[PDB]
RNA sequence: GACGGAAGGGCACCACCAGGAGUGGAGCCUGCGGCUUAAUUUGACUCAACACGGGGAAACUCACCAGGUCCAGACACAAUAAGGAUUGACAGAUUGAGAGCUCUUUCUUGAUUUUGUGGGUGGUGGUGCAUGGCCGUUCUUAGUUGGUGGAGUGAUUUGUCUGCUUAAUUGCGAUAACGAACGAGACCUUAACCUACUAAAUAGUGGUGCUAGCAUUUGCUGGUUAUCCACUUCUUAGAGGGACUAUCGGUUUCAAGCCGAUGGAAGUUUGAGGCAAUAACAGGUCUGUGAUGCCCUUAGACGUUCUGGGCCGCACGCGCGCUACACUGACGGAGCCAGCGAGUCUAACCUUGGCCGAGAGGUCUUGGUAAUCUUGUGAAACUCCGUCGUGCUGGGGAUAGAGCAUUGUAAUUAUUGCUCUUCAACGAGGAAUUCCUAGUAAGCGCAAGUCAUCAGCUUGCGUUGAUUACGUCCCUGCCCUUUGUACACAC
């Protein structure tokens, strides 16, 4: 439908935050797990990402495997806003 | 602590079944040396699951059928241990594939 | 579908210089969202108590 | 989590199928050969192999983490 | 703002679906599997369904 | 090569002989055609369509019909907009509706969007005669291929065969073939045995540290394993052992083999399956797939969702089935014995025991994530003791009425269960036709599958357990050789 600018940020910064998202192929399930909105918004707006790039998407049985992708990583610091090359997010944070 | 027993259960269960007869000998041995009252590794019945269905994703042709297997062998130890010696030796060098379970029983 | 959304400016205010101090009559209520609602004929619409809200205006 | 052996069992294929299906998805250009599974206390191993691993470790670390991550959120696990 | 848009689904065939399809039909929901018959035979080696007789 | 109303030889209870159970007749179930319909959704039509799509469909399933919403129309471009793109909307009309869908109405979040162009996405839309994969069939038969050599200008042939043998192109042999490979076999799983090893309070046995009850001078039975000891015969599962037609006799070209007797747990490839060569089929499946080519559709949708109906509709024909036509039985009581399973904390799964209720079932609890508890699944056929007494009868339960319950949001077109009540056809089934050689046929139930509920279905399991034959090419089908061919899209 429509996605609340909340929903929207926090469905970047949660794709941020680790890199990763998964989300069931279930439409009309309104709970999605780990992130507090309707599955639905997260599919559709990770496909307004993914037509555009930033995101490389794969199914495995329903299950839609999303990850940023290294081009992606800049849009969303755009996006957030966040000071710039001080964290990947967060693929080389800790161990090094 | 100070040498006190715990009546250990271990129980092992896995569908391969010969790396399994590995471990179950492999925590019998460990026993005899360390001087362990035991009782023995106790087999239990083979549990065959088996699903039954068409070879053919449609309708057409004759009707035959298929009969798969997964077989689960479970087997269970009882060993009268020390807190020490057990732990040092199951918390380490698991096998892979092999699902062991490590209860406690004060009866 | 819609409605035309004419040019309107703010309502159920009368002047600010009306012979001539400020003149905005009907004193604040608990919904600032403070502001007025929809009213048709005798009624209202539920703007910011979701839960409880009970005037008859 | 007193889950009966048989459905556990069951489940644990299905885990191992489940992996095997989502690594062909994109390790595909590594010689995917399979895959291993270790259920070690508290720790459980995912063993990949695959024919090239300079792409499937990544660099520095990544393309790995990612699909480490992947699977912990998928499958509820810490 | 979205209610009439729903309806029952606690059980029957379309309270289930295969977990690699969504095939409502030929479903073996036996052990746990969720897995309709005809993905299953791909399917059943890796998960450790073996013929033997 | 194929075919032959050509000859010859083999093989097979998807062929026959000797038989057994039947089916086809009856009544209901279920599928298909037809009919009818708004729709009665489709695929498949000899074996190789028709209780098949795991297709036991009230909503879903759903693909059909009568209608109502939403965009889950990504992204790019141009408009529109911040003098507000649009969205949500209480009430009533409208609507099946408590869908603000639209209308009387005007408040609210705020380039999350709308309009159009493209262009993607979805489609149980079509094409299985564009395909992959899987499956079925030729064929579960025994067949297929090449290296070197021989024959032929060649296409091709020999090997790959007259004979005998085998389930087998299995071998013995013959031999311009020789040595091979796949298939077959070997192999794997399972059943049968193990008083031999490993052991076991989740299996069992016996004595008893502890004992108890009944009847009598010990038989049956109930509990404790620091309120005990010992063990593995039975059960289990690991390692293994064991059968190789062993021994003897007969027959055979005295070869492969076959037959009989003995012994043995096993002498039908020891029984039964898993896998299964080459070459194919215009076999089936796009309605399993987020497998897919192409085409069609895509906002008044062939997308999806919701409401209700249909797939079950009934002059008729056909197939798979269930219950019977009775005494070798129906009914009543009593006796009362299996095996393969499955099963809940990711909340109602299996349900024991107590209570209530004719019954169905309701209720209070217990156990079991399971060799522990459901469950010794105390199943049915069966056995005994009685009532009935050859009567469409107490056979049979079709149809139909009333009521009591469970599952489901919903039972009407009766989901099903139970109680009373009507007691229809059918008196062993025409033409024809199916399956089957020993724990097999057949009878009898039980479990699981689908599953909220419903099996008359299927996959397995166990109970009771025959008759007949150890064969042949008479029919049918297949293969091979010879032969004929104007066939090769192959009669
Ligand atoms: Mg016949
Ligand atoms: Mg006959
Ligand atoms: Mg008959
Ligand atoms: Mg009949
Ligand atoms: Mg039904
Ligand atoms: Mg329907
Ligand atoms: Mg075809
Ligand atoms: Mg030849
Ligand atoms: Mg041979
Ligand atoms: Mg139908
Ligand atoms: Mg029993
Ligand atoms: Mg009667
Ligand atoms: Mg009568
Ligand atoms: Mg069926
Ligand atoms: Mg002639």
């Amino acid at each position: 439908m429509l996605m609340p600018k909340e929903d929207r940020n926090k469905i970047h910064q949660y794709l941020f935050q680790e890199g990763v998202v998964v989300a069931k192929k279930d439409f009309n399930q309104a709970k999605h797990e780990e992130i507090d909105t309707k599955n639905l918004y997260v599919i559709k707006a990770l496909q307004s990402l993914t037509s555009k790039g930033y995101v490389k998407t794969q199914f495995s049985w329903q299950y839609y495997y999303y990850t940023l992708t290294e081009e992606g990583v800049e849009y969303l610091r755009e996006y957030l806003n966040l000071p710039e090359h001080i964290v990947p997010g967060t693929y080389i944070q800790e161990r090094n | 602590q100070q040498q006190q027993i715990i009546k250990i259960r271990i129980t092992l269960t896995s569908t391969k079944v010969k790396q399994l007869e590995n471990v179950s000998s492999n925590i019998v041995k460990n026993a005899e040396q360390h001087n362990l009252v035991k009782k023995g590794p106790v087999r239990l019945p083979t549990k065959v699951l088996k699903i039954s269905t068409r070879k053919t994703p449609n309708g057409e042709g004759s009707k035959t059928w298929e009969t798969y297997e997964m077989r689960i062998h479970k087997r269970y130890i009882d060993l009268e241990a020390p807190v020490q010696i057990v732990k040092r030796i199951t918390q380490i060098t698991i096998e892979p594939g092999v699902d062991v379970e490590v209860v406690v029983a004060s009866n | 579908h819609k409605h035309k959304k004419v040019k309107l400016a703010v309502l159920s205010y009368y002047k600010v210089d009306a012979e001539g101090k400020v003149t905005k009559l009907r004193r604040e209520c608990s919904n600032p969202t403070g502001v007025f609602l929809a009213n048709h004929k005798d009624r209202l619409y539920c703007g910011k108590c979701h839960s409880v809200y009970k005037v008859n205006a | 989590a007193l889950i009966s052996k048989k459905r556990k069992l069951v489940a644990d294929g299905v885990f191992y199928a489940e992996l095997n299906e989502f690594f062909t998805r994109e390790l595909a250009e590594e010689g995917y050969s399979g895959v291993e599974v270790r259920v070690t206390p508290t720790k459980t191993e995912v063993i990949i192999r695959a024919t090239r691993t300079q792409d499937v470790l990544g660099e520095n670390g990544r393309r790995i983490n990612e699909l480490t991550l992947l699977v912990q959120k998928r499958f509820k696990y810490a | 703002e979205n209610v009439w848009f729903s309806h029952p689904r606690r059980y029957g065939k379309g309270s289930r679906q295969c977990r690699v399809c969504s095939s409502h039909t030929g479903l073996i929901r036996k052990y746990g599997l969720n897995i309709c018959r005809q993905c299953f035979r791909e399917k059943a080696n890796d998960i450790g369904f073996n013929k033997f007789r």
